């Protein structure tokens, strides 16, 4: 028997490489099909009504906002914007699997994890309009939300940066015998960073009770996943690093739940990473910076989407009707032209603010330097937005 | 001036120099994010089909690995010409950038050297960047032996200077103001052509007072010169500094020995920025000529702000106030 | 002065200062590499056995992940104090300090911070370190607004000013000078107590020439102090500078309008040294007072040598000289 | 059928998280055992005796060379030094396996592959010494050994970095048609750090001829490898890179051969990466800087050694005996020694020398500061040892 501190391994007499298995992958878990039917009965989470149609009211609400915003940045009244099509599933049917004190890190194409936990459709506004409504002070660019209250940690355009940030917070809730867990949301580009492997390392050494969720939707901007990785998407890369991982589809929302109330399960009780890859499609544009015709949709957005198949779902249940469809589409672009008509009214904030919380109190040169833009526009103030802005 | 000249953006002019450069240097490779589509600010469109797969490609979401990369083509000899997508997201490449490219060179005894990799990057305030669309990270690198750090005003000047980055023997950094990508065109030679390196441009000769900056900023205190000139009758020299490091201290200094005076100007911060060793050597070149304080006038010390951003940028109105006082010292 | 005390060597008032700190404060940890068995200088001997591995243990060999998982730490408000095993290999953190940890704060509106991480790092020169394990990084970190670079020059120093970094309410990088870690010991309080940041020490009074340096370097300019007496005549304010950012500003332009001369001295490079800030900053706020240029004093502007270390450091000589030209200036 | 572009798999119907195999991991392939016997014919090689004598006396040679400069540090006459014992056999069996001309990366503790390669013992012996005849002028900490005729880069003591840098290597080989493979040697604990995940990615995508070389010793410093990963060491990484894998007895010289002779065979004609993972001992501390007796050997060095385990081979084929080994003992001692006395002997480099190569040509700013310490040197030149450095 080998004595190695390195690994625990018998002897093998014959050389034989170890081939990664690329073309037959780790299968794709999936509890319903594009009709919305349950295949495997055993695997139904048989989740209650109200349940289900949060996560249906969940999901479109969050279409309905994208669609509003993303005109919104077109017509110039927001700088920037990206949308979450075809991604909506993987965001509610987590969020679900969630206790509400969970403490989530995410990328940017999360959204729906803060609808599921009734964000205000106010303050979603309000920080991609940067207004004084913002807890954000105005301060990072549209989508990048945070917050405290329903401990969502803000995010940052780097990408992959609190992939090892999320394990410090699991090891914290550990020592802390908080009982909860932290989850991280990526995409498959941001998996190549080096950020990633930290995260994944530490996490499994450290023994932490985290799960890691990958966002798989084929690019990384105009990157297709062929260019980004050569071996089985991200979930293959799990178990090297002693990671439980599954790959799930993630225009399956009972099939991302089921994973994610697993992993949660057993990541609290045995403090040990989880890795979930939700496979799903990009359908929308990158941002409103990108125009995805200059590199590449409608079989993603007419055969396979996560709102259509748990409609369906819906519907074969006698849950929901063209009634209440045409109701619930109403009412919700009613919510959120109402924030949004809110949101543009009000001023940007005090230009002051422009200085505050670089350190928790002011260093005096800062405050020399907040005092020298006063002065700066008493004399030359008609030359600045003076009016958009709090005063 | 050099052969036939077209009408080029601040973009088109980098592709240029690219397609010069794939098309004299069969070494020369293209690789990182997004590039081989033409680049999320197009300016490696057309090269992938004109030079090859193997040749311009994108590479995995990671820095660290492109500038790592980009170092092992050009301990090779081969002219590796690598892409940051945002000069706020060179800094997970800093340790293979300070560390490694820096020191290749010194530490072999020029055994070994990665002198012909460039690495260009979108560079400067552009509106709406906020904290990590809109960096200036010239004064982290300044402070690296080793390394060159390149900043054009205009297209002409960016594809010269682009062009002697790749041709020279040093590990490059090119950061190209994004906020000029689409800005005005103006003529540019078709062919190649070169700009020297640690060689600042006295744009507008004057004999009151010196200005420097580079990039963008370079056009702000050109406007501050004609204020100056109209209002306070002011006569203004105004220089772009264009090389970072190493950088020209002979031409700033003979311009304040003549004026007396200095204002330099930087849309990143304050302190650490590079105006404090520009500032710290002419003041300990030019001590006796000194009429007045050397002035900087440059970002607050903040992150760089969405919403505020009108507020945070050393604008023509802060740069001419600091001169205003400055004359009347 | 503060209850009893007793003799530590720079090493020991470090593992002092950590185990008054796991004592007070139950959340807090120690975590790098090879911190369990009491590290690579022994900082953190003893503190496992005393307060458990799960609060000192060793992380896998990974910079970007040890300042990444202590920023994620400190974020559910915990006391994270990582460590860096030299200075030199801070850099592939460079990214989660600078675009993470320093603007944690302000990006979020102050709903999320990392406040409580302190990032503590041998560094400076030590002899034979060579490239790799010489290095003063703190001119990289100056540019960065939103954290706090603090670096102590003896064993009461540094045990006062690490635990104000480790209760400071922001991120804080502390660095050691690893050629002190065994030098001569001196009297150091058993129990906690502070110095303050953003606070630099007149260490003598003087009245002819103000120096200024941190870490080693100020025991070098207090040699000097007393050579430019003996032989010059000269009485020099010999200042510690301590922190590097936000650092002291009114305590050297005090000094220099007192004295009129300042020299300022760093182990680091001279080009982008902290030095050219300190210099830009004190030439505008006391021009008028100024009988001489600014001098700076600093490594030159190349890695950091093996065998030719002797040559490369800004030595009391260097210092000297430079000090004599300047009162006869 | 699943149509994710992320990833080729089939669906599954049942919840099934991948569970890591730890406990029994990747075998550790071996031909010969501890007695230097074949364990299975059809995998001897069966080099030939010159070739054998010359993995023989290269690692011999290197144990020689290493305890007497471990000495000479301990001495006082050099700054540092690090051993390699334990671990000669990774080094000569995959050097062996190479073509002179393919390019080497290492991390320091492979100068076997550099003694293998021929690289005189007074150039080992200059650069300890910073010497004038360190083509490196003296400029690195000892073992940081570089040589561009049998090109082996220059090492440099930041972990992990020569990783994506060989991978860069290894891209611009196959454009240039070149015939060679790049091989990239490093530890299991530099195997934590980002550049490791960033450099083994880009290999699989980009489609390089590359080997990785792992020594895993059971050590990082005083980190066991308990607390460096939870999988099953660094060879379960490569599969979910897409990268052929491996793991060797390390120990064993043949094994290392065998695996790095087909890696590089397929590798050069696949453009393709392969691992390999060798299994084996740090005997000696981590470096003359650590006394591994404060966190930890006569097990390893007694029982599973490379030296002793091919001194068997060659004593079970009669193809070295007692007077040969009595003989070779003592002229590569006088060799070494007398290396070391000529390099003892050599004056350190001229001064000038830390201001050059620091770009290619010398900046005006920089032979100004060369200036300065000529001028310095003439007034204070008492107070520096000139004495021990060239005029
Ligand atoms: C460190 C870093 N490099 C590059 C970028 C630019 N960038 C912003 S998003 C993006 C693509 C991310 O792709 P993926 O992780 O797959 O997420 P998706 O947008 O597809 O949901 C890139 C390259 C960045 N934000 N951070
Ligand atoms: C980026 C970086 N971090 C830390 C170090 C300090 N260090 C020098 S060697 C070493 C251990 C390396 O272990 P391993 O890779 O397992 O190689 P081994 O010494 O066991 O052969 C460490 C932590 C360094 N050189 N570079
Ligand atoms: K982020
Ligand atoms: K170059
Ligand atoms: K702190
Ligand atoms: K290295
Ligand atoms: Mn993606
Ligand atoms: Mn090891």
């Amino acid at each position: 028997k080998p004595q190695f501190p390195g690994a625990s391994a018998e002897f093998i007499d014959k050389l034989e490489f170890i081939q990664p298995n690329v073309i037959s992958g780790i299968p794709i878990y999936r509890v319903m099909d594009r009709q919305g039917q349950i295949i495997n009965p055993s695997e139904d989470p048989h989740l209650p009504k109200e349940k289900v149609l949060k996560l249906y009211k969940s999901m479109t609400l969050l279409n309905t906002m994208d669609r509003i915003l993303y005109e919104s940045q077109r017509q110039g009244r927001i700088s920037f914007y990206m949308t979450n099509y075809g991604e909506e599933g993987t965001h509610v049917g987590s969020a679900a699997a969630l206790d509400n004190t969970d403490l989530v890190f995410g990328q940017y194409r999360e959204a729906g994890v803060l609808m599921y936990r009734d964000y205000p459709l106010e303050l979603f506004m309000a920080q991609c309009y940067g207004n004084i409504s913002d807890l954000g002070k105005g301060r990072q660019m549209p989508v990048h939300y945070g917050c405290k209250e329903r401990h969502f940690v803000t995010i940052s355009s780097p990408l992959a940066t609190q992939i090892p940030q999320a394990v410090g917070a699991a090891y914290a809730a550990k020592r802390a015998n908080a009982n909860r867990v932290v989850i991280c949301y990526f995409g498959e580009g941001a998996a190549s960073e080096g950020d990633a492997h930290a995260g994944f390392n530490f996490a499994a050494t450290l023994e932490c009770p985290i799960i890691f969720f990958c966002r798989n939707n084929g690019y990384a901007i105009s990157t297709p996943t062929s260019e980004q990785y050569r071996g089985d998407g991200i979930a293959a890369r799990g178990p090297g690093y002693g990671i439980m991982s599954i790959r799930v589809d993630g225009n399956d929302v009972f099939a991302v739940y089921n994973a994610t109330k697993e992993a949660r399960r057993r990541a609290v009780a045995e403090n040990q990473p989880f890795l979930i890859e939700a496979m799903t499609y990009r359908i929308g544009h990158h941002s409103t910076s990108d125009d995805s015709s200059a590199y590449r949709v409608n079989y993603w957005d007419k055969q396979d989407h996560p709102i259509s198949r748990l409609r369906h779902y819906l519907l074969s249940q006698g849950w929901w009707d063209e009634e209440q469809e045409k109701a619930w589409r109403k009412q919700s672009r009613r919510k959120v032209m109402e924030a949004f008509e809110q949101a543009e009214r009000k001023p940007k904030p005090n230009p002051n603010l422009l200085f505050s919380d670089v350190y928790q109190e002011m260093p005096a040169q800062l405050r020399k330097q907040q005092e020298s833009l006063a002065r700066h526009l008493q004399t030359y103030g008609e030359h600045y937005p003076l009016d958009h802005f709090d005063k | 001036e050099y052969g036939q000249t077209q009408k080029m953006n601040l973009f088109q002019s980098v592709t240029s120099a690219l397609d010069n450069s794939l098309a004299k240097d069969p070494t020369a490779v293209i690789f990182g994010e997004d590039v081989a589509f033409g680049g999320v600010f197009r300016c490696t469109v057309g090269l992938r089909d004109k030079y090859g797969k193997d040749r311009v490609f994108n590479t995995p979401l990671c820095e660290q690995g492109i500038v790592g990369f980009g170092i092992g083509i050009a301990v090779t000899g081969a002219t590796a010409i690598a892409e940051i997508q945002f000069a706020d997201y060179i800094f997970p490449a800093f340790d293979q950038i300070v560390n490694e490219a820096a020191k290749y060179r010194y530490r072999s005894g020029d055994l070994f050297n990665c002198g012909s990799l460039t690495i260009r990057s979108p560079w400067g305030c552009v509106g709406h960047g906020a904290l990590y669309h809109s960096q200036s990270p010239e004064a982290f690198f300044a402070h690296c032996p080793g390394i060159k750090v390149v900043i054009p005003r205009s297209p002409f000047q960016a594809k010269g200077l682009l062009l002697s980055c790749i041709e020279d023997k040093n590990p490059c950094i090119f950061f190209e103001p994004k906020i000029l990508y689409r800005a005005a065109a103006e003529e540019v030679p078709i062919e190649p052509y070169n700009i020297p390196l640690s060689q600042a441009e006295v744009i507008q000769e004057g004999s009151d007072v010196t200005l420097v900056a580079w990039g963008t900023q370079v056009h702000v205190i050109r406007e501050v010169a004609s204020m100056a000139k109209e209002k306070l009758g002011v006569s203004c020299e105004v220089i772009d500094l264009r090389t970072i490091i190493p950088w020209d201290v002979d031409t700033i200094c003979k311009s304040v020995i003549k004026t007396g005076r200095l204002l330099i100007s930087h849309e990143a911060p304050l302190t650490g920025g590079f105006a404090s060793e520009i500032s710290s050597t002419v003041q300990e070149e030019c001590f006796l000529n000194l009429e007045a304080p050397i002035s900087r006038v440059c970002g607050y010390d903040t992150p760089f702000p969405h919403i505020f951003e009108p507020f945070y940028i050393p604008d023509k109105w802060k740069c001419y106030d600091a001169l205003r006082k400055m004359i009347n010292y």
